[PDB]
């Protein structure tokens, strides 16, 4: 693992550095606005 | 709208051309919290590219001043008088190269 | 002009606290305690949603079989207009079939 | 306590005085480190020696007196970051000042 | 009460930005602002320029007499600006003089003594000081600086440029900032004169030619209130000008006035400098 | 014109058959992307400070 | 109301400053305000078409102007400095008109004298010889 390596240099990873997998979260589309929200879908 | 805004004719300060070039920044502010997230690519343009922009105008004094921000500021001062604080929050090292070039 | 005048008393915030210093013990109690308790074990609430997630028409519908009982009587028939309205809206009302 | 490490002119002697206390043939700097008994002493003495510690993430990397050499003949340069701009040859347009 | 900070932070400090719309603060100077270094700004002053100076004759340049009877009284509880300030004026009240009659060798030595008065006068130098940032630079007893002591500053920083690099580097920077200062100038916006007929008829005697005879080549809405003319100045049956005007002594005045700006050289159409 | 219809019968099938294999191959060449050790651990970058 | 809105101070007065030179009550009252300033917008940038359209009818114009002083007329100078291949633009044109009126004399005559040199030599239609100024300067 190299990857572990790279642990070494970056800083400690603490509850501020926390990010989902990209995909898993879905952004949640609400009805504010011109386009998501007229008659609202 | 134009007629909400003001307007000028175009000009230069000391009609900047004729004799010789004179650069009209005159100086750099740069205020870059220490441990503080929003500073953290004008951080690394204090690092990496700070000493580089300083040599090539040396006619600017530039300052890094490194307090308790919350958001980082860079107050370009110029010949005449005029204040531009323009704010690099959040702001990559790329787009703080071209913030200071520009100015 | 509904923006206050003055800027708001501070907020100041205990990080170590004791609530936040022990946050989370525990949470792992089953798979390195050899299993004798679930995690839904310490978790402390209304006695109907222990353990139990599901939407507010089966909130409803097992609040009544688990607590009504000794619920309050004003309190009880805002329970089953509730879940009679909550049966109309999720049954009958909607955009998808 | 301060972290500041220098590789000494003489590491590559002293590591010599180092593995012969720990032991001793030839090719001294092609041991195998698998007894932990060789590693531990080996390591306890060139941090009391040195003011050097191999950290708990580098310690299974060294299986090697080679991988213990060079982690030694690196150096360990810990300041401030006004300390490391200001001894960094600024020119006369810049000034740094450090409210902190 | 709407809870949350950001918003009472906002309006805070736009509130602020009203209090100094009603109520600005009175102007102090950048000495005593943040973000100062003063050896700093010298140096950075003279990379602006192109100029080497030497930072000893450059520093006091900068110290005026006024600045220096303040402190030796608050001393209670440095050398000068005047000897800079005069080998600065003196040359370029002679280097000026020089560039001038080389370009227009037919302006007599009433005018050029006047262009001369112009360029080194305190209106124009107290412009070219300002844009230069001289009046940070400076250290005076008042602010903002009067131009009494910035119009003395601004040439002994031409004092010290004068024995930093000599008069073929102070030739120049004198050529680049006053000199450019009368682009898009008239030349009687600068000398202004009394009666130009007169001062074009001894003009006119000068150089041996006869009389100008005023004479009324064109014109229109003569019993109007708004009239045109155009009054010909003819020296013997050949205009030497013409010019306009709303009644007829003001075109012939005018007139007057266009006929020495093609005598001496300093017409609209006329060779600009050469940089 | 300049051939007949019998002049030109295939006389750009080589090409044009080769045109189509790479929309096909075009086509049937999506995937997901690659996912790295990269871009996951730059984001520990994001309490970088200063000492 | 668990979260309500604090910022909205600041979302009127991103409208409002943009109406504050307007009359009556469109610049005080954010509803009547928030359509003038979007109908004020729209004609702005409508107005990057008409800018440049009246513009060039004010050259057109200025250059009419011009050359019926030399006798011309403006199809008969624009169209015969084509054939002297000469590629100035109506915005200049325009400015040698007003500021340096002995070369739009020199403009005029150029195209008057190629206008000349074209009835004279489609007169004799067949092989004559161009005139001086009908030589076309051919780039290769
Ligand atoms: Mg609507």
């Amino acid at each position: 693992a190299r990857a572990l390596d790279l642990l070494r240099g970056l800083p400690r990873v603490s509850l501020a550095n926390l990010k989902p997998n990209p995909g898993s979260k879905k952004p949640e589309r609400r009805p504010r606005g011109r386009r998501r929200g007229r008659k609202c879908g | 709208t134009a007629r909400g805004t003001p307007s000028r004719f175009l000009a230069s300060v000391l009609h900047n051309g004729l004799g010789r070039y004179v650069q009209q920044l005159q100086r750099l502010s740069f205020s870059v919290s220490r441990d503080g997230a929003s500073s953290r690519g004008a951080r690394e343009f204090v690092e990496r590219e700070v000493i580089d922009f300083a040599r090539r105008n040396p006619g600017v004094v530039i300052y890094v001043n490194s307090r308790p921000c919350c958001v980082p500021r860079v107050v370009a001062e110029y010949l005449n008088g005029a204040v531009r604080e323009e704010s690099i929050h959040c702001k990559s090292v790329e787009e703080i190269s071209t913030l200071v070039q520009k100015l | 002009i509904g923006i206050r005048l003055t800027l708001p008393p501070p907020k100041v915030v205990d990080r170590w606290n004791e609530k936040r210093a022990m946050f989370g013990v525990y949470d792992n109690i089953g798979i390195l305690g050899n299993f004798e308790k679930h995690p839904k074990e310490l978790i402390r609430g209304p006695i109907w949603l222990r353990g139990w997630k599901g939407n507010e028409l089966q909130r409803c519908i097992r609040k009544r079989k688990m607590v009504g009982s000794r619920m309050f009587a004003d309190d009880l028939h805002n329970l089953n207009k509730r879940i009679r309205y909550l049966y109309k809206h999720f049954n009958r009302h909607g955009k998808f079939r | 306590r301060s972290r500041a490490y220098t590789p000494p002119e003489d590491l590559q002697s002293r590591l010599e005085s180092y593995v012969k206390e720990v032991f001793l043939p030839s090719n001294w700097q092609d041991i195998s480190l698998e007894d932990s008994r060789l590693k531990f002493n080996l390591l306890a003495h060139l941090a009391d020696d040195l003011g050097h510690v191999v950290p708990n993430s580098r310690l299974h990397q060294m299986c090697r007196v080679r991988d213990v050499l060079d982690f030694y003949n690196v150096p360990i340069q810990d300041r401030s970051k006004f300390d490391e701009l200001s001894a960094s040859n600024l020119p006369p347009n810049l000034k740094i000042t450090w409210s902190y | 009460v709407k809870k949350g900070f950001r918003a009472a932070f906002r309006f805070q400090k736009e509130l602020e930005r009203q209090r100094l719309l009603r109520c600005p603060p009175p102007p102090v100077r950048r000495s005593e602002k943040p973000n100062w270094d003063y050896h700093a700004e010298i140096q950075a002053f003279g990379h602006r320029l192109q100029e080497n100076f030497s930072l000893d004759l450059l520093k006091t340049a900068f110290v005026n007499s006024c600045y220096i009877k303040s402190e030796e009284a608050k001393r209670q509880q440095l050398k000068s600006n005047q000897e800079l300030s005069e080998q600065g004026t003196s040359f370029s009240q002679t280097c000026l003089t020089q560039f001038l009659e080389d370009e227009y060798p037919d302006m007599p030595t009433e005018g050029i003594k006047n262009l001369v008065d112009f360029l080194t006068g305190e209106e124009v130098v107290c412009h070219v000081a300002r844009n230069l940032a001289v009046e940070q630079l400076t250290l005076s007893e008042e602010f903002p600086v009067p131009p009494a002591v910035l119009q003395q500053t601004f040439f002994a920083v031409i004092g010290a440029l004068l024995q930093s690099s000599g008069p073929e580097r102070t030739a120049l920077f004198i050529r680049d900032f006053l000199i450019t200062q009368m682009t898009g100038k008239e030349l009687f916006e600068m000398w202004k004169i009394i009666n130009p007929m007169g001062l074009l008829v001894e003009e006119l005697k000068k150089r041996n030619v006869s009389a100008p005879e005023s004479r009324l080549t064109r014109q229109s809405g003569g019993t109007t209130a708004l009239p045109l003319y155009f009054v010909g100045l003819y020296c013997d049956k050949k205009l030497i000008a013409e010019g306009p005007g709303e009644t007829v002594l003001v075109a012939e005045e005018e007139a007057a006035r266009v006929a020495l700006r093609k005598l001496y050289g300093f017409t609209e159409n006329r060779r600009p400098w050469n940089y | 014109p300049y051939m007949t219809r019998e002049q030109e019968r295939g006389h750009a099938a080589v090409r044009r058959r080769e045109a189509f294999e790479a929309i096909k191959a075009a086509a049937t060449s999506k995937f997901p992307p690659h996912r790295f050790i990269a871009d996951q651990l730059d984001h520990l970058n994001v309490t970088k400070k200063w000492s | 109301l668990r979260n309500r809105v604090t910022d909205r101070y600041f979302r009127i007065q991103e409208v409002l400053k943009h109406a504050r030179h307007f009359r009556g009550r469109k610049n005080r009252c954010y509803r009547l305000a928030v359509r003038t300033v979007i109908r004020a917008f729209v004609k702005c940038t409508k107005a990057r078409y008409l800018k440049k359209k009246n513009m060039r009818t004010l050259w057109i114009n200025r250059i009419t102007a011009a050359s019926q002083e030399h006798g011309l007329k403006y199809p008969a100078l624009i169209g015969n400095l084509v054939k002297c291949q000469v590629e100035l633009n109506r915005k200049v044109l325009a400015d040698l008109a007003i500021y340096e009126p002995k070369t739009f004399k020199s403009l005029a005559a150029l195209a008057s004298r190629r206008r000349h040199e074209g009835f004279a030599a489609a007169l004799g239609d067949g092989k004559e010889p161009e005139g001086i100024f009908s030589r076309v300067v051919q780039y290769h």
